[PDB]
């Protein structure tokens, strides 16, 4: 899955 | 108790003539599913405003591609045409939930089932209001260096920071935040 | 079917020792783990498809929802500890997510209270240290395969699920093809 946190 | 650095932190460049509340949001990011579903954070800003304090939200892109593209679009048609409230929920339940978003027809029809006529959501995804929009979020984003989602500024100058508040209850965590924007809009 | 690396799963560059034969990890916060679980019943439709000599685990994550995520993976050490798990996990996934009643540890507590837990022994587990092994066993397991997000399945610790590779139109056929892909990767 896509990661949680939001960054980038 | 209200300290710099812990429920929010200052900008070191702050942005003149910026929305007085201003909230970031991607469809695409979990935390922002948790913010939005869960938690309902922007409701419950809102009902701790002063009367007159509006909120304003932008979708960003860094994340989802192309797609992130066309729903960044999609919410500038939702606010060109004030159907926020209607779109929100199906939106994000489509993208992270049951995973059926995937395309820009996939978008449009979730307006369409949101009770948005088809000829009014084409008239505004190609018009010039849109256009305008878009580069509105895109400025917006750019001005506050936006690193990461979901994210608050209150009036161009602090931004929440969530890390720095009690999160055993939800509840509890909500008002805390909801009372910081209240005492940086103050 | 024709399995490709890549494509149904994908293949650790660093393989985990003594891990659970086939590891799911989740999160009562998440919507696509409340999908996974409460609409398309994977772990159900997969277990099917497994001999039963071959075990599930599945584990909660603390990345998502602060210290009541924390809580939570507590309370999910709780479940495992006194084998109520499939007596939980319906009114966990409805109470964090479809009817927010589940606010704070407290809530987590009544549904145990309401699926048959009495208080005493709820709070009991809750201390004990057998739940704070599994608490760090939970962890731990997370930390060993780099885990950044859920839901997520792990096979033998050395391949993961890979759903996105998978055919998503059809959803009977999504759940098929998942269980069919773990079918063969624990069949070696």
């Amino acid at each position: 899955p896509i990661p949680f946190l939001s960054q980038k | 108790q209200y300290e710099d650095g812990k429920q929010y932190t200052t900008l070191e460049k702050p942005v003149a003539g910026a929305p007085q509340v201003l909230e970031f949001f991607s469809f695409f990011c979990p935390h922002c599913y948790q913010f939005e579903e869960v938690l309902h954070i922007s409701d419950n800003v809102k009902k701790k405003l002063p009367e007159g304090v509006k909120m304003t939200k932008y979708h960003v892109n860094f994340m989802g591609g192309d797609l992130g593209k066309d729903l960044t679009q999609a919410w500038a048609v939702a606010m060109a045409l004030g159907v926020e409230d209607k779109v929100t929920v199906p939106l994000f339940e489509g993208v992270q939930k049951t995973q059926t978003i995937r395309s820009a027809s996939d978008i449009r029809d979730v307006f369409i089932n949101a009770g948005i006529k088809g000829e009014e959501y084409d008239a505004a995804w190609n018009s010039f209001v849109v256009k305008s929009l878009v580069a509105q979020q895109e400025k917006a984003a750019a001005d506050v260096q936006l690193r990461g989602v979901p994210a608050m500024f209150v009036n161009g100058k602090y931004q929440l920071n969530p890390q720095g508040m009690d999160t055993s209850n939800m509840d509890v965590f909500v008002q805390q935040y909801a009372d910081t924007v209240k005492y940086l809009s103050e």
